[PDB]
RNA sequence: UUAAAUCCUUUAACGAGGAUCCAUUGGAGGGCAAGUCUGGUGCCAGCAGCCGCGGUAAUUCCAGCUCCAAUAGCGUAUAUU
RNA sequence: GAAACCAAAGUCUUUGGGUUCCGGGGGGAGUAUGGUUGCAAAGCUGAAACUUAAAGGAAUUGACGGAAGGGCACCACCAGGAGUGGAGCCUGCGGCUUAAUUUGACUCAACACGGGAAACCUCACCCGGCCCGGACACGGACAGGAUUGACAGAUUGAUAGCUCUUUCUCGAUUCCGUGGGUGGUGGUGCAUGGCCGUUCUAGUUGGUGGAGCGAUUUGUCUGGUUAAUUCCGAUAACGAACGAGACUCUGGCAUGCUAACUAGUUACGCGACCGGUCGGCGUAACUUCUUAGAGGGACAAGUGGCGUUCAGCCACCCGAGAUUGAGCAAUAACAGGUCUGUGAUGCCCUUAGAUGUCCGGGGCUGCACGCGCGCUACACUGACUGGCUCAGCGUGUCCUACGCCGGCAGGCGCGGGUAACCCGUUGAACCCCAUUCGUGAUGGGGAUCGGGGAUUGCAAUUAUUCCCCAUGAACGAGGAAUUCCCAGUAAGUGCGGGUCAUAAGCUUGCGUUGAUUAAGUCCCUGCCCUUUGUACACCGCGUCGCU
């Protein structure tokens, strides 16, 4: 939990800033990019250590601290709640393969859900294919949240975390039986003409990506697979989508299609696809700017002289030697 | 038990070389240990100068290896100076010694006034550069004793010389190369041309032209 | 003794067994002579001319013990060679 | 000469040919201020306060290249097979419960690892209950017994002489209270004495000589070649040691040899049966089969091609085998260490026993869920029913033959085997051959349940396991994703070992039926060489509010 609210904030994302550019970041660079607080900070990463939060690295010659996938989560919880977005953690929770759903409540009490994405090279890189995953996936969900769809409402992302609206239910490769077969046939078929006339392909529109609610109404999860209708094998990834539903009702609901959908309508709809004269106010903002750069250039150097590992390695043998003679 | 190699070597097993004289009379190569150890034996004494400890950089990693400086020196005559560097201690002491009795040279000992009794000083002022390190050995009175810094002190010591003044320019803080510039002047005492050698060299013969029947027999 | 004294010198008596008639100041990683001893502390307190020591086995801090240097002296700051 | 380099940058501690300018750790700073020159922009001259253990120059190895070339790997892909992931069940890890659900490891080396199949033990876990727990010093009791041992009966969850009736014996083997440090079937830490495991699997390391003030380099390499510091060979190197290699075994081959009363064949007698069949029985044939030994046998032997015409590489004939697999072989790094070794060893603990022994009952299986290895399936290339015929690795003083009683698990009687002898020609399953079923949740599939019976055992209730009836669920070839796989291999299919009283969907071996595709590549995923370069620089986080 969440107990430490100042400077764990500005030490993690100096992290965040290292990590971009390169591996295992020193803590020389850290306390450099956070200059709000001098020398106290590395008492903070012996308590960031503690949890899950950084990871120490003194390999050979390379001496620092990279972020771990616990620690990237952290990072983005504490950005949702100075938006007011998160506050408390509801415990439902349905841990996947590729992303981890978590129940997240905020001010007024309504619970949302939460996804937050698990790609697991280095941890570098895979910390940072997380972060294209979420941006991809909110992109999408706004742009069919926005054309009439039935998909979870788009709220805020960060990094990695994606804010949806809560939609309980059961996913419909474990359902036994449905009251109306023929409705919920109907509203599915009509989803991927919809999906079509938008000038989009789902590729793998199973029961696995399907979710009911209430044995009602059919909702639509999980998008960074999807494909333009350009492409020259189009009607193929139409069709099979096609056959895997009139199949599955035959197979679990024993009801067979009246109806054959196999309309190809580009676009009717938007394509979505693609988705003296200088005033002394002036001054001293120039000049505080310089003095800053050249007091945080010493520091950078002061700093570099942390090697500590290097003279307690050569103290050791050098005990040994004495005591031989 | 030394069975000797080299021709020289030969010779002094035997007795046919009587003293450590006439290997440097005929600038010979020392290259056996045990010569030095024949000729000069009990007399030689030696000091470890330093042990420096050194990570040797390796494709499996860093290991620890010392670096030896030792001056070997008998008293009123030879002196010599070895560096090794092994992985054990003990061994690069050995190996160092070994290799400082290779390298024993004579110096010329002088008088500094008058030339009454025994001598004790450095003849003239020699000089000894070896990487930016400048040792100035001077002649100096009876009973002054070596004013030296530490190792240029130990090394006039076993070289027995009494008394010398010494003076040292450039980065004597390194500690090879010191050492190695004050055996330099001290070897440079010989190699000094003064009025006193200035008679014609009659030529002995050479060990090898002399005992050249003997070493038919081996 | 001395102006008169005092001190020194000279001398009667009393005056020495270790809990005394009890020696101190700095230091003990390296420079630099002397502990990887024991307890305490846990990048805190502090030390450290400089190099550095301390973030739970501290040869560097506060103590104890032990040892070393100088010795009726020995540290510290400053001017200067 | 720090050196790269320099006939000057030489003739410098062996320091003095004349002479001008000029530097004294880095910054602040070539900034302020003054002066002066300048139309101006600016130039020349030119500080301090203060701040900092460094700022730098040469050279040298190459941790890392987001550098380049090669090479290799189904723990990589390609063409594919079997799949898992979907279903029920079983198990492991999370998580969840609970008095307890004992437990280290979490992308290989986390994941049926502790041989861990846990009714008891194992058991470390929980709820309970008896029992006593040192030496020492002080104060009390004992020969007018300190104390031990003790038949039967009554007690609590227990045949508790560790309580009462019994007090009957046993002769100091003492026990009753209080404590203070000097507690030892102690715990851990260090000095030292012996012995292990971990990563790849190809290097590692001296000695002497040479080069450099030295770090270092040469040896350890142009080229070809090799899995390779391998080899040919070139050469400021020459020689080594260590490991890989070599050594040894093993397997493939022998109608050559040595033998086999616990191996087998052939022939010959006798018998049984219809000139033949007989795992019926009895010694002349010696090794084909079986065994277990010796000796052979393959060495790049030969031919062809390619190759500095050498080292070697590729192809092919004959051959059992032309590229068998293991150990040895007794490396490098370990700061992982291991163990009843010694130190009047350093500390910490010892009615806070470093898990005190025992007693009874529980738990390890508990269950909405995730993540995973498996088993059974999803039928027609099948299921059922009858008939037929073939193993090998192995085991055994519980393995079991044989008769009888049993629908069935099983009982009862009697033998053999401490084992090429008996189980046992191991009588296997798949498969094959016929019979019935007929595309349906079907007789496929068997979960879950309901009654009996039988063992195993001190104990089966939370079903040990097996048997017989009845119920008969999900499951219609499984999405993203992912594992193993080059030939007697994958996959189907049974059997044996392993813990063991009964306990086996596990692990580990063995046979049996036996494939598709491939003989390529670096595309992905990685790993390994070689060559070459190398000791987070600069330009793009703020606003307001009272003391």
């Amino acid at each position: 939990l969440r107990y430490m609210s100042r400077d764990d904030f500005r030490v993690l994302t100096a992290v965040e800033m290292g990590m971009k550019n390169h591996e295992i970041v020193p803590g020389s660079l850290i306390a450099s990019i956070a200059s709000l607080k001098h020398g106290g900070c590395n008492k903070v990463l012996r308590e960031l250590v503690k949890h899950k939060l950084i990871a120490w690295e003194r390999t050979k010659t390379v001496q620092g601290y990279r972020l771990t996938n616990a620690g990237y989560d952290y990072l983005a919880l504490k950005t949702l709640s100075s938006r007011q977005v998160v506050e408390s953690v509801g415990n439902q929770m349905g841990v996947g393969k590729e992303s981890d759903i978590y129940i997240v409540a905020n001010e007024e009490g309504q619970q949302f859900a939460l996804k937050l994405h698990r790609l697991g090279r280095h941890n570098v890189s895979w910390l940072y294919l997380s972060r294209l995953s979420a941006m991809k996936e909110f992109a999408y969900m706004k742009a069919l949240y926005e054309r009439k769809f039935p998909v979870p409402k788009p709220i805020d992302y960060n990094r990695h975390a994606v804010v949806m609206e809560l939609i309980n239910g059961y996913p419909l490769c474990q359902i036994h039986h449905v009251e109306d077969p023929a409705s919920v046939y109907d509203e599915a078929m009509e989803l991927i003409v919809k999906l079509a006339n938008h000038g989009l392909i789902h590729g793998d529109f199973n029961e696995f990506n399907l979710i009911l609610d209430e044995s009602d109404h059919i909702t639509m999860i999980d998008f960074p697979q999807m494909v333009s209708t350009s492409h020259p094998n189009a009607e193929w990834y139409f069709d099979r989508d096609v056959k895997c539903i009139k199949d599955f009702f035959m197979k679990r609901f024993s009801y067979e299609s009246e109806l054959f959908p196999t309309f190809k309508d580009i676009r009717r709809e938007d394509t979505l696809d693609v988705e003296s004269t200088i005033p002394p106010e002036l001054v001293k903002q120039k000049v505080k700017r310089q003095l800053t750069k050249q007091q945080k250039s010493a520091v950078r150097r002061r700093l570099q002289k942390g090697a500590n590992i290097f003279t307690k390695q050569r103290r050791e043998n050098m005990q040994n030697i004495k005591s031989s003679l | 038990e030394w069975m000797p190699v080299t021709k020289l070597g030969r010779l002094v097993k035997d007795m046919k070389i009587k003293s450590l004289e006439e290997i440097y009379l005929f600038s010979l190569p020392i290259k056996e240990s045990e010569i030095i150890d024949f000729f000069l034996g009990a007399s030689l004494k030696d000091e470890v100068l330093k042990i420096m400890p050194v990570q040797k950089q390796t494709r499996a990693g860093q290991r620890t290896r010392f670096k030896a400086f030792v001056a070997i020196g008998d008293y009123n005559g030879h002196v010599g100076l070895g560096v090794k560097c092994s992985k054990e201690v003990a061994t690069a002491i050995r190996g160092a010694i070994i290799l400082a009795k290779l390298s024993i040279v004579p110096v010329r000992r002088g008088y500094w006034g008058n030339k009454i009794g025994k001598p004790h000083t450095v003849p003239c002022k020699v000089t000894g550069r070896c990487g930016s390190v400048l040792v100035r050995l001077i002649p100096a009175p009876r009973g002054t004793g070596i004013v030296s810094a530490p190792v240029p002190k130990k090394l006039l010591m076993m070289a027995g010389i009494d008394d010398c003044y010494t003076s040292a320019r450039g980065c004597t803080a390194t500690l090879g190369n010191f050492a190695k510039a004050t055996f330099d002047a001290i070897s440079k005492t010989y190699s000094y041309l003064t009025p006193d050698l200035w008679k014609e060299t009659v030529f002995t013969k050479s060990p090898y032209q002399e005992f050249t029947d003997h070493l038919v027999k081996t």
